């Protein structure tokens, strides 16, 4: 059933993804279809993620530790839109890996790093949520640490992403020109088999479990129920506000799992039964999921807008060059003081709370 | 029993 590519070479038709078009694998139009999907994605992913990164940096008020983690996520998405999607697009219209083996490596490595980093960052977010809920004590926490933490996630991400570059597994996806870890063969010199189990479980699965677990602990504490006003089942507006953040974080995770999980499952199943067909082992299946994972890059900016008024209002401030932020503003801390932005609403040295300075702000 | 990758086969 299999050749180096997913299709059988009953005919001599099969040709290397590096050398020629893969038109035999799927209809040519399907190639343009995937190319089309990528092109549109590039626009959305770039604009949305840039907006997120831009807005939080631009608006002084949105400086939360969580915001730091989100920039990290946004950054990971940006790399996808700039780095990975572009190559994936070129290939698609070419119908194969014009770039050749070196590039397959470059292209797989960066995209792999992006996926690993995302799930790992989501875990940090989960843990931080747990910490915020149980121990509101603000001082046990530092912005500086967050940067350190973010860097750490990247380091671990490299731990999986980089070793394939080290003599380890390698390869292109079903129709593909997307490159990923070598699930198909057990290229012995390469020691593929070991790498495969290790990577999925350690990088994707374990972090998924932790996020799930941390999620459960949060269940006892702040839950979905949150009354819009501070009053009612909320003990302080800040407490009531936080519940909003947690819910978005939950949705962010959910969307993440839905997008990626199918790929990871297919990752493993072919590992167990390579050279065979799953329900059907084909170009189409592997392809659909990996490209689907790419869509994730776009979803987070949408969730933010829908999910939180603060970003929504603050973003709008950014969109219209001037303030022009009608629509009711944040009606809370657009900024703590009032409106928030680089300028405009976010007044220098935003106000402080408590005789002492409760939040590390107004420093 | 997938066929082995051929270096020469690659163009």
């Amino acid at each position: 059933d299999n050749v180096l590519p997913v299709d059988s070479d009953l005919s001599p038709n099969i040709s290397t993804n590096t050398s020629e078009p893969n038109q035999f694998v799927q209809p040519a139009w399907q190639i343009v279809l995937w190319a089309a999907a990528y092109t549109v994605i590039v626009v959305t992913s770039v604009v949305g993620n840039v907006v997120v990164m831009w807005i939080i940096l631009a608006h002084k008020r949105m400086r939360t530790v969580t915001n730091y983690f989100l920039v990290n996520l946004a950054f990971a998405e940006a790399s996808m839109a700039a780095f990975n999607t572009v190559v994936n697009f070129t290939y698609a219209v070419h119908n194969e890996w014009y770039y050749g083996l070196f590039y397959c490596k470059f292209h797989n490595f960066f995209p792999i790093a992006a996926v690993f980093a995302s799930i790992y960052s989501m875990t940090a977010v989960a843990f931080d949520r747990y910490m915020a809920i149980i121990h509101p004590l603000q001082p046990r926490l530092s912005a500086t640490a967050t940067k350190v933490v973010i860097c750490v996630i990247w380091v671990l991400a490299l731990l999986l992403a980089f070793p394939q570059g080290y003599y380890s597994t390698t390869e292109t996806m079903p129709s593909r020109v997307v490159c990923m870890i070598e699930w198909p063969e057990h290229p012995n010199k390469i020691y593929e088999k070991v790498y495969h189990i290790c990577v999925t479980v350690l990088i994707y699965f374990l972090p998924l479990l932790v996020i799930g677990y941390a999620y459960t602990v949060v269940g006892i504490t702040l839950w979905a129920s949150e009354i819009p006003g501070d009053s009612s089942d909320r003990y302080h507006e800040q407490v009531s506000a936080k519940r909003k953040v947690v819910k978005m974080m939950i949705v962010v995770v959910c969307t993440f799992a839905i997008c990626w999980l199918p790929f990871h499952i297919f990752f493993l199943l072919p590992y167990i039964n390579p050279d065979l067909y799953l329900k059907k082992f084909i170009q189409q299946v592997y392809l659909a999921i990996m490209w689907l994972a790419m869509s994730s890059t776009m979803y987070n900016p949408i969730i933010y807008c829908c999910l939180n008024d603060r970003f929504r209002l603050g973003f709008k401030h950014a969109f219209r060059c001037c303030p022009f932020i009608s629509a009711g503003d944040y009606e809370g801390l657009e900024m703590k003081s009032t409106r928030y932005l680089q300028t405009q609403g976010s007044v220098y040295k935003v106000s402080r709370l408590e005789t002492t300075i409760s939040t590390v702000v107004g420093a | 029993r997938p066929k082995p990758q051929q270096f020469f086969g690659l163009m």
